[PDB]
């Protein structure tokens, strides 16, 4: 699944980034990095989840993982 | 119920810009900023009262927390918004 | 027939997208990645709209900001491409 | 009377109050400390809200999206430092291209 | 007199905060001296030990005739030198008018109900007019060229400049000897500079500090200061000795009222706005 | 004088700028001159940097009787030229009368207490009438043929109009010497055009605006402004030199009454208003 | 000068409406403004040395208060052929405020091909508030009256016809703009007191009158 993450997404987060000109070998990087984070956050928000005996995930709990990572996020409390 | 700070928010809202409104996002945005800075600076409070030895949160840990947590001027206008505020509040 | 020279495009994207704030992943891919992944710590798991909107942006917060350093370390190289050999060097910096 | 109003301030200074006796800060609270800390808070909103509002007038929009809050907040060295590591979620980014990168 | 800031420097004030201070629009050690400490920490890159070493060692080293003579009258013989007269009214009132007069009043012998000395303009509304100048100055016979070379003009852009004038107008009255100082539409910069409504005490303090270094010029140099203010302030009484309310009589004639004055009655005297001159009413 | 907006031109605004202030209403450098920067960033297709060019480039360049004479003895002779005189009355008391009158009566000779001036007549309210006008000179001997001929008329729609029409009355009265400005139900547009309650101050601006540009051309032309205002304001008295309540008598003979005046004592004068003209009282 | 027949108000009136303008008259209900209508909707018709104005008569109503019945008693009173008087009296119902603007069109039309003398619009108030009941409706209601009294006073001007429109006292603009405003009270009975409250030809005054069978007619205690 991590391959739907294609390249011309990948690209225009690099454009955002303020990327000019992009490796091939860039792309598979990307998504390694990506997972990585992914998973972390995902790690932290579903024990938060389990904690409050549930078994859908809510945007605060995802909320808190990332404030604990000190990656704030604003707008979905 | 379910508390945020939005009518306050939009209350200041009018005193800057009375014809100004706001998107439902940025009030999310507002209300997460404003429940950010309050940890924060309760949590600072909370910490200096402990190194201490007090059982009390006074204004002036708030104080000592906002100088803690605040860059520079805002840390200066934020001390004498929360000063003139006690004060007016005290009489 | 026209052809812009390499690199006019480009720039052309990085100002239209540093001008906007729209998500830049695809939607569903995105949750299909977040359920498969969210899998393998807890089973039977569901996730409300708004977890997996947040998860999102907080990942394209993240991708974008990485590649604002690694394109600093590209530029540090005498390079404009960046190379995974710059994320490495990006994210060392940043402990991760 | 509220307290709010004897303070000269639009936040609740009885919430914020309530919010430090039940947030497991200290045993004890005094009198002045919510009042201080609901001042603090409407001061930084209020000026966040006006560079925001400045940015949805140059937008020539009547309503602040959360694009306008992140350009004020970027664009502001001390308020940008104070919020170093927050996302504002549909913020975007700051445009910014390194000069390296530019024609000629 | 006058305490350049310079002097400061020998006190041992690194060179540095000095033009810090300069910046900031303080340019003589009579301007640190008098402040608190808080006005010398606001600006940039200057900390409170700097501060406290500046004001301790600054503290180591520290009837004019309107020629209308119904006003006259009305005043008691003229404005009094070392005091701020404040003239409320309407617009169009003849304020700038009065203001282009004195400037050239002033320079008129105290035989004749002036100063003998030299006018100030700080405009901030565009009406400065040397014309107007050389026509008062040839009506009281006196020359308008010098008037002009007694007038030191420059226009004030905003409440920071036209308080940054003063700093310029005094280390400048010092040179020459001036008996006016006019700033025209005082208030106006005050209202559209500082436009929002958080702004105001901002604006409040600009204007306190701009009025204490009118009453300072006046009590310094015997100087008159005369300020003009639009009416779309009670802070200012206090400051003015003589509050005077004006209103137009149709034609060029004006009418003048005392509308608050701790010592001159509350009275009307008429008065005119000529070519030449601010000048009696001739009905 | 007037300054038209085309010599602005040269000082390097471009010339689609100056056709969008022309279409916003303004003519003339003077125009663009006496205006704030906010009025211009206003317009369409206008930045805050052309409203800055254009504000410093624009600072490079830049008693009629009544023919009643128990009024003109009321008025001491008649309106003083270069000023605003406002009479607030009933409706049908005259106003637009009187307007008719003066249009006529301002073309007389100054040794007949005229201004030997053409007159001006922008109606809002249709009660423009030609032969009112031929009749009052007829009246007078004037020639009612030249008077609608030193009448340039065109009836303002709107306020927007209503101001707009100053401007080309501005640009029009250089031309040609005028004596007299009639505004007729020149409130009676500000209430009927902006009827809501929210754009009160929008009736506000523009009116003052429109007050500003009516104060600027008796200035400038020596003229009388004259405006009818129908009470079903405060804000035209300190505009407005003189301000004369009129009432009705039975037939066509008029009270007319002195309700302000800073000048003038309040007072009353008794006037008809006859086929020919308006005219004394003969009970 | 459109006699209204009651010497009183003739009087008052100094002979009767000026043709080629609007008259409006406010006052309370059941002070007689239909009466009046009617009764001019048949004195317009009367020669002009009888004090009429030797023109037919149109009756547009919006209260349902037309009643050619009143049309015939009044011509019978001033001995004019009451029939001829429904037959010099084109009358439709303005059914609403656009509607109400709508018939003059017609009326301008037809107007030309006839002389009349009288326009009739009664209860021309009401249907600005019925139709319009609403607050924010209020400026629509006011913007369609402003286009039909330029209308009328178009038309009177045009035609030399008078015009007679009817207020109820439970646009300000209308007090100049009507040329003659009769202010009614009732006087107990069928007898109505009248007082004038602005008239661009008529003194500020009152004057007596009743309303009889046969006509509005002078107060004759």
């Amino acid at each position: 699944n991590i391959q739907g993450i294609t390249k011309p997404a990948i690209r225009r987060l690099a454009r955002r980034g303020g990327v000019k000109r992009i490796s091939g070998l860039i792309y598979e990087e990307t998504r390694g990095v990506l997972k990585v984070f992914l998973e972390n956050v995902i790690r932290d928000a579903v024990t938060y989840t389990e904690h409050a005996k549930r078994k859908t995930v809510t945007a605060m709990d995802v909320v808190y993982a990332l404030k604990r990572q000190g990656r704030t996020l604003y707008g979905f409390g | 119920r379910k508390e945020s700070y939005s009518i306050y928010v939009y209350k200041v809202l009018k005193q800057v810009h009375p014809d100004t409104g706001i998107s439902s996002k940025a009030m999310g945005i507002m209300n997460s900023f404003v429940n950010d800075i309050f940890e924060r600076i309760a949590g600072e409070a909370s910490r200096l009262a402990h190194y201490n030895k007090r059982s009390t949160i006074t204004s002036r840990e708030i104080q000592t927390a906002v100088r803690l947590l605040l860059p520079g001027e805002l840390a200066k206008h934020a001390v004498s918004e929360g000063t003139k505020a006690v004060t007016k509040y005290t009489s | 027939p026209h052809r812009y020279r390499p690199g006019t495009v480009a720039l052309r994207e990085i100002r239209r997208y540093q001008k906007s704030t729209e998500l830049l992943i695809r939607k569903l891919p995105f949750q299909r990645l977040v359920r498969e992944i969210a899998q393998d710590f807890k089973t039977d798991l569901r996730f409300q709209s708004s977890a997996v909107m947040a998860l999102q942006e907080a990942c394209e917060a993240y991708l974008v900001g990485l590649f604002e350093d690694t394109n600093l370390c590209a530029i540090h190289a005498k390079r404009v491409t960046i190379m995974p050999k710059d994320i490495q060097l990006a994210r060392r910096i940043r402990g991760e | 009377k509220t307290r709010s109003s004897r303070a000269g301030l639009q936040f609740p200074v009885g919430r914020v109050h309530r919010l430090l006796r039940k947030g497991n800060y200290s045993e004890r609270v005094g009198a002045g400390a919510p009042v201080y800390l609901a001042a603090v808070l409407e001061y930084l909103t209020a000026e966040i809200l006006e560079l925001a509002g400045n940015a949805a007038r140059d937008n020539k929009k009547t309503r602040i999206i959360p694009r306008h809050l992140q350009l004020a907040i970027r664009n502001d060295e001390e308020l940008n430092k104070l919020l170093g590591r927050v996302t504002i979620a549909q913020g975007g980014v700051l445009p910014n291209i390194q000069a390296v990168l530019l024609p000629k | 007199g006058p305490q350049p800031i310079s002097r400061l420097e020998q006190c041992g004030i690194n060179a540095n905060d000095v033009k810090k201070l300069e910046e900031a629009g303080f340019h003589t050690v009579e301007a640190v001296a008098y402040a608190p400490k808080k006005e010398l920490i606001n600006i940039k890159g200057i900390s409170e030990a700097k501060a406290d070493k500046i004001l301790a060692e600054a503290a180591k080293l520290v009837q004019i005739t309107t020629g209308s003579k119904e006003l006259d009258k009305l005043l008691q013989g003229g404005i009094e030198t070392g005091s701020i007269t404040e003239m409320f009214g309407e617009f169009r009132t003849g304020k700038t008018q009065i203001c282009h007069t004195l400037a050239v009043t002033c320079q008129l012998p105290i035989d004749r109900g002036g100063g003998e000395g030299k006018a100030m303009y700080i405009d901030t509304e565009g009406t400065f007019r040397p014309e107007r100048l050389l026509a008062v100055a040839e009506r009281y016979g006196l020359s308008g060229s010098d008037v002009l070379d007694n007038v030191a003009y420059a226009r004030a852009f905003n409440t920071d400049h036209q308080t940054q004038l003063l700093y310029q107008a005094s280390a400048m009255m010092v040179e020459s000897r001036y008996a006016l100082l006019i700033v025209d539409s005082a208030t106006a910069l005050y209202r559209t500079d500082y436009s929002g409504r958080g702004e105001l005490s901002a604006r409040q303090m600009h204007l306190a500090r701009f009025l204490r270094m009118l009453l300072r010029l006046a009590d310094e140099f015997g100087v008159a200061v005369v300020i003009t203010n639009q009416v779309v302030g009670n802070i200012i009484a206090h400051a003015s000795t003589t509050r005077l309310y004006l209103r137009k009589g149709r034609g060029e004639t004006r009418i003048c009222k005392i509308y608050d004055s701790p010592c001159l009655p509350e009275a009307e005297a008429m008065f005119a706005i000529n070519a030449d001159g601010v000048g009696d009413a001739k009905d």
